[PDB]
């Protein structure tokens, strides 16, 4: 069929892969957030909570990224990972750059940028 | 563990009539075969007497878990819609009962474990120190 | 919530604004469906379909030899001997139906003109052999030859020299200068086979071949070998090469041999296995001994990968001939077949279509030019032209199961 | 089981590059003559929409000033043939200081073609015609995705190629005057056409030795079909 | 003179044009009423007033005894001699019997049904006809109701296959002069729900020809020869019969690429669409008989069914589009009593995917949900929630626009 | 059947994945634009908000530089890389070279890069088609339209998306032979090609002009609706 | 490849009987 | 289950008793009806409940009796089925479990099926065919709608379908008060309570529910029911399990 590696296109059909990829997040934890003057708010819902484990964790779900940015997450643990310090040595390096802190929108569109590519070159799974 | 033995124990004390059936006997080659001699049993339990019927291994004919893409899959689950139209379906039926025996039951398909259909669900460990005390003095 | 309508409002549903012409209007349509029935039952038929004759012709021998018929006569079931005893008068009969029986002779006839193995008349009785019988000429194998000329000149195929020539030096140098091959010391084969994609125009061929044959030609059903009862195929097979044999000089033609058996398979339990025999019985009669001589057999079918390998045994069939699409020329000569019927504007070249039509047969060359006329109908025209076959082209060719019709040769100028 | 460049067959056939050789069967048709007098080149320009921009659409580019080139089957491909020509034709020339032969053109040219799995991807899936003057005279030659030279007196390519290769076959002589040929081409190309012939279908281009310039012609193709 | 026209057709007078309660109706159906009872009280008339009679030549009872009172019904094979041909039973046994005069010897030919007797069993008549109840019964005679009026605008379609099946009869001119031989064969496909068999029904509507109907997954019978022997039997009745036309609706029951396997029943099949195949168009010739083959999906039948010379016509139906709706919507509401209020452009406009008998569904659902509470006249909200609260099932694709 | 390569020729001469990534464009928002006498003009609709996020971050028109304009459909992440591309491209030109960029060099420029993902593996081609407008050779306009195969045209009305046949089928007879001045005239028929919007939400059309002089000019929502009340008082003059 | 698969079948010849000659030879 | 018996009633009884209604209003009869839901939730509970108050002449093709040997004749039972249906004027037909058959059209070749294809081609065109019946009424019942074949769901050949969702709050206190009432239950015992100990509860478990409390009493040589027992039989009934593994659980955040 068309259900191998990203880079073929289906002949009516959009990439499938990354279908996939949309569907599979859907089970993943449940956060939200909302705007308010002079405020923002994230909730965020805790998951397998058992008495055995120890909680040492500051967060589970969020984390101070730059200085004045805090971002949520759902799917795969070992992506977050990566995505999440990617984030923040982005940051650092445009703070080096022009001595002023990132402008919360360019980022965005950089971590952006890197995760497309990676439905471009073949050998590689879209990040979930 | 020892599950036919209670079965036998059954079929001997019993003053009703007892069918022991293997669950691999309905597979066969001609289409429309398995669900006719479903039905067949069915029919002859009812016509007798309150009735037993004993079925042997399941673990073949037990689950979907899927829909069938291919031939020859639609063939065992239709065998299973038989089963199930068969044993709760329009046309009830009273004094017959129902025996299944197979391993772990966790990948069994639920529209047979939903009760009014297969009530009674139950367990054989393995023995511990007071039982294999008791099979040791028994057997010997 | 909802509520359910009670049988008052029922009744003033059928109240309000019913006209004054409701049920006086219904009743009429019921008993005129009535009246259909009645008028129509009130009919039946007539028949006058038992073939009297005249009554001249009945004479008066209804009573003198008629009535004196039934009685004189028996029925004498007709059966075959298999095994004839000899300077022993003991005869063994097969019914073919029933048993064998130990029989013999009656009265009057003479023990020495009843040789081995034909067919033979038989008291119901005393199963005594009475008469003795022609061999069976088949009812159906009389009208399975063709009997008659197809009028397609081998003139009327376009595109095909080469298989024309190869289908000719098969069938018709053989039956009419048989003297090449003995001089150089060859010897002329006896079976072709035919294939190509389906409408490549293999039949055509074949009744073109069925004209100037002056020889017997042979039509073949190849479903009608095929029966109910248990061991007629092989019959009918065995019938067919016999009669064939009588006569000098007679061609067979099949049909779709996928149709009749092209594989061999296990089990297959009851009914299937009964083909299997028949193709059987064509096989080893097709070869074997005795030379079978001016006997050739055409083999026709669309789909060769299917059919079974021994079949392709040297001695069996003995030549392949591939039909395939026509390049170019082919299509020219084609175009200029099938539009030399109709009237057409005169000055029109037939190459341009040539060109537009890359991958296309016979068929589909012959629909565009009907085609065009129907273009040249629809408006009140005498003269079809150019612009209708260039429509008709559109219309037939490239219309079905197109893709990027709208991107179009974007990229390719 | 021909899914692949770099596989043989039973009986020894490349089955890709076939492919690539009948993908120009579907581009648009092109003639080119040669002549004492100088190399005469037409084409079919096969226009699309009334909405288009005629000019954008072009089959005939000047690579030097004595040269030219036609072309047909796929779109992409052509210019990055045509670019490598000019910067080929201008290196030798900054090194030698003089003008090569179209020949040596040709040589560069399909000395790139044929690597299209010799380094270390698909063919190249044009069909050129190169016209020019050199220093032995008018000269043309044909290029096919092979990579194949030859030489001809006179060539037509693309589709209906072989529809008017014998109706040029039977007209064609030495013994030719260029204004004569051009004629002759026009009327090969009015018979091939579909659509009726105007002066908005064809674009015309003539060589000579003494007339290295001027590559075109422009608007008075209207007394030239006039006169046909 | 072949067996006709045989025309089959009730279709005694459509004329209700009124379409209300008016008079016009009342006196017209007065009149179909009282010829019609003209007609059975002359036909009692004629059956009550007979008084010839004797009938019997003093011979014909002669020959009626002669002739056993329960005639039997065989098979001839061959005729060695004269007066003594040889038969056949049913069960295979064959008999050298006498053939007696009193029957024309003149259209006996082997293969033809024959009455025997039973005590000594000789020949003693010719059955004319021998149609299995399996033919005569696929036969239409009383007309469908609908016609062209009732189509919701097809007028590329209709055209064509006006051009296709009914033009060539009527005005039959032109094609000569032209010299072209019309085409034969139509296949109909497309999306299910759109109207495929309506254009069957109204063409069987308004015609002059025989009309034979067929569908598909019933050709075929269980005893390995009869499929085949049917198909032929069916052409042959066809043809012997006027220009007559046949309509095998869901095809695809019995052509489906023709490929290799084990088991016998499938191999049956093939042999069965293979006769049906050589039937249509072998060798010499076809006749008059024409044949519109209909299903909802294509692209898996057998390539050699469907190449052309076989199959001249295909005919696409796609969905309605906006133009359309408005005609169905204007047709299927006609007899409906309705209010001022309501407005088919909001109804036809807010939706892009339905078919024509979504859109009866949607008229009927509406009128009976304004019966719900104890009205006629129709409203906006009735067809409001006819249209969202049932007749769509749905589906789901291209998420969250990747597209923009 | 034969494809599921994107260096491999069909039998007759294809390549399908090509052909396969052309389709892929038209499940977009449709978009056109013409040239003038002084101005040049471009639009686009299908805008179709969700009215529950904010319309600054979902832009589809953009300025490749402060004198040339370009527009796209397809899907969305290839376009944004395209556009960062080009700016890079174009500034790096105007650094080694004072002159400003003319219009037909950034396009072919584009043409380039879209037309090296397509020899390799493991590169899927770009799925979008894009529109570049400009007039930057002494004052004198153009536009020219691109494609994912990689070959550009220069046009003088386009249209492309989902249903740009019958935008199409509307141009080649309503535009006019008159070479066109009263500019206000060139929008007008830009808003009547846009007219043929599915639905017609009369609010969901947006223009974007450029008079040989000045930077971008972005329209507003007053002048588009007394656009539309000329063109229905032009349209009651039926009689 | 398992089997679902399906068959025809022939029928059953044997159905005759004999019966009483009634020959009426003086 | 009131809404849906109110619907049930309309498709099939009304029709039946007067016809002159639909002559008026000028629309023309329904014929089709669809029941679907999760198992156990009440299909077969309306099917046998029409079939009592029905006043008609009920026929029950049922499961895979529609599937035969030889070639054929699985189809024409078919045929022969709707003749019987037209002797006798006004009919029910009632299939159960009908993605037995017609699941989906499937290929050609040594794969998929053919002969279960053209019994369901036959049965499809038995009823919006060529020629109109009139008086016959089917249901049918099936769980999985969403893979039946899209031949059938057209709304002319079906045109309610009806789903039956698993019981709310009132909906568990109603069905716990029908299935109790021969019980001998003994006093203070508040079945509202019992009745939110059992979120999403199929239906047919209630059932479940008040057997297993009288085999508790009975064990005991009892006629009581008491309330412990209820909570003891609510436990029992209500069994899972979860992936131990606590890996499978934890890749996912
Ligand atoms: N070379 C040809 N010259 C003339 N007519 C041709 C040619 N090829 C095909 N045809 C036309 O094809 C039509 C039917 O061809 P034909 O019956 O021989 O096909 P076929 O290959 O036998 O098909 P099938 O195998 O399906 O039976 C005729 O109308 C015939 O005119
Ligand atoms: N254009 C139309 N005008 C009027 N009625 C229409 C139209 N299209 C569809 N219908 C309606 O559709 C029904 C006709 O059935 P139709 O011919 O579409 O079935 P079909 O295509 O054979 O379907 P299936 O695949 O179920 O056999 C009738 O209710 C008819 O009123
Ligand atoms: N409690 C027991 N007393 C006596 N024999 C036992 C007991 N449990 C198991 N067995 C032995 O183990 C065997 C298992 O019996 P069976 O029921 O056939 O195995 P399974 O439980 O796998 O069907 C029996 O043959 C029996 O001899
Ligand atoms: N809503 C309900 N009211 C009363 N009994 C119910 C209800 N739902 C399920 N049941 C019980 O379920 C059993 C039948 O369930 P059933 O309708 O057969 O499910 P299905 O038909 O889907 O297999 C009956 O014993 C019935 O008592
Ligand atoms: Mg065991
Ligand atoms: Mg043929
Ligand atoms: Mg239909
Ligand atoms: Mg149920």
């Amino acid at each position: 069929r068309y259900d191998s590696r990203t880079t073929i296109f289906s002949p009516e059909g959009r990439l499938y892969q990354v279908e996939y990829a949309m569907e599979a997040i859907g089970h993943a934890g449940t956060c939200l957030g909302i705007l308010a003057n002079d405020g923002v708010l994230l909730a965020a819902e805790r998951r397998n909570i058992h008495k055995l484990l120890d909680e040492v964790f500051f967060s589970e779900k969020i984390y101070k990224l730059n200085e004045d940015m805090a971002c949520s997450v759902a799917g795969i643990t070992s992506d977050a990972n990566v995505l999440t310090n990617e984030l923040r040595l982005i940051a650092q390096r445009y703070l080096l750059q022009y001595q002023e802190p990132i402008p919360c929108e360019q980022l965005v569109t950089a971590l952006c940028d890197i995760k497309q590519a990676y439905t471009q070159f073949g050998g590689k799974r879209p990040f979930g | 563990c020892g599950k036919t033995m209670l079965a036998k124990a059954v079929a001997h004390h019993t003053t009703a009539a007892f069918i022991r059936v293997v669950g691999s006997e309905f597979v066969q080659k001609y289409l429309g075969e398995g669900p006719r001699m479903v039905r067949d049993v069915f029919r002859l339990a009812k016509e007798n007497a309150p009735a037993i019927i004993f079925i042997d291994e399941i673990d073949a004919i037990a689950t979907k878990r899927f829909d069938a893409q291919t031939g020859a899959d639609r063939e065992v689950q239709r065998i299973l819609l038989e089963l199930l139209n068969q044993m709760d379906g329009f046309d009830q039926n009273v004094n017959v009962k129902v025996i299944m025996a197979t391993n772990r039951a966790d990948t069994l398909d639920p529209a047979l474990l939903r009760p009014g259909r297969l009530d009674r669900k139950i367990e054989f460990p393995l023995p511990d120190r007071r039982q294999k005390r008791l099979i040791f003095s028994t057997i010997t | 919530p909802i509520r359910a309508l009670d049988e008052g409002d029922i009744a003033l549903l059928k109240t309000y604004g019913q006209s004054t012409y409701s049920r006086q209007i219904k009743q009429v349509e019921d008993d005129i469906q009535q009246l259909l029935k009645k008028i129509n039952e009130l009919t039946g038929i007539k028949e006058s379909d038992t073939g009297l004759a005249p009554p001249a012709l009945w004479d008066l021998a209804a009573d003198k030899q008629t009535l004196q018929s039934e009685q004189p006569l028996q029925v004498a079931r007709c059966t075959k001997i298999i095994n004839a005893d000899s300077e022993d008068p003991k005869y063994i009969i097969n019914v073919k139906q029933f048993a064998k029986f130990v029989v013999d002779l009656s009265d009057q006839v003479a023990p020495t003109d009843i040789e081995e193995g034909m067919r033979v008349g038989v008291d119901r009785n005393k199963y005594q052999i009475h008469i003795p019988l022609p061999p069976k000429i088949d009812p159906t194998v009389t009208m399975m030859q063709v009997e008659e000329k197809p009028d397609v000149t081998y003139s009327d195929v376009g595109g095909c020299k080469e298989q024309i020539e190869k289908l000719r030096e098969v069938v018709e140098t053989p039956l009419l200068h048989p003297e090449r091959f003995v001089n150089l010391g060859i010897e002329p084969p006896k079976g072709v086979l035919l294939f190509g994609p389906p409408g490549t125009g293999k039949t055509l061929c074949a009744r073109a071949v069925a004209n100037r044959t002056d020889a017997c030609f042979i039509r073949v059903i190849g479903s009608e070998l095929v029966q109910k009862y248990v061991g007629e195929g092989a019959r009918m097979v065995r019938e067919l090469f016999e009669m064939a044999r009588t006569k000098k000089a007679c061609l067979i033609f099949f049909d779709e041999i996928d149709a009749i058996g092209g594989a061999r398979f296990d089990d297959g339990a009851g009914g299937d296995n009964e083909v299997q025999r028949t193709m059987l019985e064509l096989i080893n009669q097709l070869d074997g001994f005795d030379p079978r001589g001016n006997i050739k057999v055409l083999m026709a079918t669309n789909r060769p990968d299917t059919l079974d390998p021994a079949l392709m045994r040297p001695g069996r069939l003995d030549r392949k001939i591939e039909f395939s699409l026509p390049d170019l020329e082919g299509r020219t000569h084609i175009f200029k077949i099938h539009a030399r019927s109709m009237s057409v504007e005169r000055d029109i070249r037939f190459e341009l279509l040539a060109r537009l039509c890359p991958n296309s047969t016979g068929a589909e060359i012959r629909s565009v030019c009907t085609e065009a006329g129907m273009f040249a109908i629809r408006a009140r025209r005498k003269i079809a032209t150019e612009k209708d076959f260039l429509e008709a082209v559109n219309k037939v060719i490239k219309s079905y199961a197109k893709f990027s019709a709208t991107p179009r040769y974007m990229t390719y100028n | 089981y021909d899914r692949g460049v770099n596989t043989f067959s039973p009986e020894g056939r490349l089955f890709q590059v076939e492919y690539a050789i009948e993908a120009i069967k579907l581009g648009s048709t092109a003639i080119g003559i040669q002549t004492s007098e100088g190399v005469c080149l037409a084409v079919e320009k096969r226009i699309t929409s009334p909405l288009m921009e005629p000019s954008s659409i072009e089959k005939i580019v000047e690579i030097d000033a004595h040269i030219g080139c036609a072309m047909s089957g796929l779109i992409a491909d052509a210019k990055t043939l045509i670019d490598k020509a000019r910067v080929e034709t201008q290196n030798h020339w900054f090194t030698y200081n003089e003008t090569m032969t179209v020949e040596s053109v040709t040589q560069a040219v399909s000395n790139l073609a044929l690597q299209f799995g010799e380094e270390d991807s698909r063919p190249f899936g044009v069909a050129l015609l190169f016209g020019g003057v050199d220093e032995k005279g008018p000269q043309l030659f044909h290029m096919d995705p092979s990579g194949t030279f030859v030489q001809c007196d006179a060539r037509a390519i693309g589709s209906a190629s072989e529809g008017a290769q014998s109706s040029l076959q039977e007209v064609y002589h030495k013994s030719m005057t260029l204004k004569e040929a051009i004629k002759s081409s026009l009327i090969i190309l009015k018979q091939v056409m579909e659509e009726k012939l105007n002066a908005t279908n064809i674009e015309l281009a003539t060589v000579q030795p003494g007339q290295n310039f001027h590559m075109f012609t422009k608007e008075e193709l209207e007394e030239v079909i006039k006169d046909i | 003179k072949k067996k006709t026209k045989g025309p089959d057709a009730a279709s005694k007078l459509p004329l209700v044009t009124p379409h209300t309660q008016c008079r016009l109706k009342l006196l017209k159906l007065e009149r179909i009423k009282d010829y019609l009872l003209m007609e059975e009280e002359f036909i009692r008339n004629q059956e009550q007033m007979k008084p010839l009679e004797e009938k019997q030549e003093e011979e014909r009872s002669k020959v009626d005894d002669l002739r056993g009172t329960p005639m039997s019904v065989g098979t001839l094979e061959e005729i060695i001699d004269d007066n003594h041909a040889i038969v056949s039973t049913s069960v295979g046994s064959e008999h050298y019997v006498s053939i007696l005069s009193f029957v024309d010897k003149d259209l006996l030919e082997p293969g033809c049904s024959v009455l025997l007797n039973h005590k000594v069993h000789a020949v003693i008549g010719v059955l004319m006809d021998d149609t299995d109840p399996l033919v005569t019964v696929m036969k239409v005679e009383k007309a469908p109701q609908e016609t062209y009026a009732d189509i919701g605008g097809l007028d590329n379609q209709i055209q064509e296959i006006k051009e296709s099946v009914e033009l060539p009869l009527t005005h039959p001119e032109y094609y000569e002069e032209m010299g072209i031989k019309p085409p034969k064969g139509v296949i109909l496909y497309g999306p299910p729900g759109t109207g495929k068999t309506l254009l069957a029904k109204a063409v069987a509507n308004q015609t002059s020809a025989t009309f034979l109907r067929v569908v598909g997954s019933e050709l075929i019978q269980k005893y390995l020869g009869d499929g085949p022997k049917l198909v032929r039997e069916l052409f042959r009745v066809a043809e012997e019969h006027a220009p007559s036309i046949v309509f095998i609706d869901e095809i695809d029951a019995i052509g489906t690429k023709r490929y290799d396997s084990n088991s016998g029943g499938e191999r049956e099949i093939q042999r069965t669409m293979l006769e049906l195949l050589n039937q249509l168009d072998g060798f010499d010739s076809r006749g008059d008989v024409k044949v519109i083959m209909a299903t909802n999906r294509i692209e898996t039948l057998d390539p050699a069914l469907i190449r052309p010379g076989r199959i001249d016509r295909k005919i696409e139906f796609p969905l309605p589009d906006e133009k359309t709706k408005k005609r169905i919507f204007q047709i299927h509401t006609s007899r409906m009593t309705l209010a001022d209020d309501v407005t088919l452009d909001d109804l036809i406009m807010a939706k892009d995917d339905l078919s024509g008998a979504d859109i009866k569904a949607i008229c009927t659902e509406a009128g009976l949900m304004a019966l719900r509470e104890r009205r006629m006249k129709v409203t906006n909200e009735d067809f409001k929630k006819s249209k969202e609260n049932v007749l769509y099932k749905k589906q789901e694709g291209t998420p969250e626009g990747l597209y923009l | 059947s034969y494809d599921r390569a994107i260096t491999v020729f069909s039998p007759d001469g294809h390549l399908f994945q090509v052909e396969y990534a052309q389709e892929a464009v038209k499940k977009g928002s449709t978009a056109v634009g013409v040239r003038g006498r002084d101005i040049v003009v471009l639009g686009v609709e299908k805008k179709s908000v969700a009215k529950l996020q904010d319309e600054r971050t979902v832009r589809k028109i953009c300025a490749l530089d402060d004198n040339v304009c370009m527009a796209f459909a397809g899907l969305t992440a290839d376009a944004r890389i395209v556009i960062n591309r080009a700016r890079v491209e174009c500034q790096s030109h105007r650094l080694t070279v004072e002159d400003p960029v003319t219009v037909e060099y950034i396009t072919r420029y584009i043409a380039s890069l879209k037309q090296r993902y397509t020899q390799s593996n493991g590169r899927r081609p770009f799925g979008i088609s894009a529109l570049i407008v400009g007039f930057d050779f002494d004052g004198t306009p153009r536009l020219y339209q691109t494609d994912p195969s990689g070959t550009y045209h220069a046009w003088k009305a386009n249209a492309i998306g989902r249903g740009a046949k019958s935008v199409r089928e509307f141009l080649e007879k309503n535009y006019t032979d008159e070479a066109i001045e009263t500019d206000d005239l060139t929008i007008k028929l830009v808003i009547k090609a846009l007219l043929e919007v599915v639905q017609s939400g009369g609010k969901n059309i947006e223009l974007a002009v450029m008079r040989r002089d000045q930077s971008l000019k972005i329209l507003n929502p007053e002048e588009i609706e007394k656009y539309v009340a000329e063109i229905e008082k032009e349209k009651e003059e039926n009689e | 490849q398992p089997s679902g698969n399906t068959s025809s079948s022939a029928l059953m010849q044997g159905q005759r009987a004999p019966q009483k000659p009634s020959q009426n030879l003086v | 289950l009131d809404k849906q018996i109110k619907e049930i009633k309309e498709v099939i009884e009304l029709p039946v008793k007067h016809p002159e209604l639909f002559e008026a209003l000028g629309i023309a009869q329904p014929k089709g009806v669809l029941l679907y839901g999760p198992p156990g939730t009440g299909k077969t509970l309306l099917a046998r409940a029409v079939a009592h108050h029905t006043d008609c002449t009920f026929i029950r093709v049922s499961g895979s009796e529609l599937v035969q040997k030889f070639i054929g004749e699985g189809a024409r039972m078919v045929r022969e089925l709707f003749v019987m249906a037209r002797e006798h004027a006004p009919s029910i037909i009632f299939m159960d479990e009908i993605d037995s058959i017609g699941s989906s059209r499937l290929e050609g070749g040594s794969g998929g099926d053919s002969e279960v294809q053209r019994t369901m081609l036959e049965l499809l065109n038995q009823l919006d065919g060529f020629e109109a019946t009139k008086n016959i009424k089917v249901i049918m019942a099936t769980n999985r709608i969403d893979i039946l074949d899209s031949a059938l769901l057209r709304p002319g050949r079906i045109d309610r379908k009806i789903e039956f969702p698993p019981p709310n709050e009132e909906a568990r206190l109603d069905i716990l008060k029908i299935h109790s009432r021969k019980m001998n239950l003994t006093r203070g015992i508040n079945l509202r309570k019992i009745a939110e100990l059992m979120p999403g509860a199929s239906g047919a478990e209630v059932k479940g529910v008040c057997t297993e409390a009288g085999m508790y009493a009975l064990r005991e040589r009892r006629v009581h029911v008491t309330q412990e027992d209820f909570e003891m039989a609510v436990a029992k009934v209500m069994q899972k399990d979860s992936e131990k593994n606590m890996s499978i659980k934890k890749l996912w955040k």
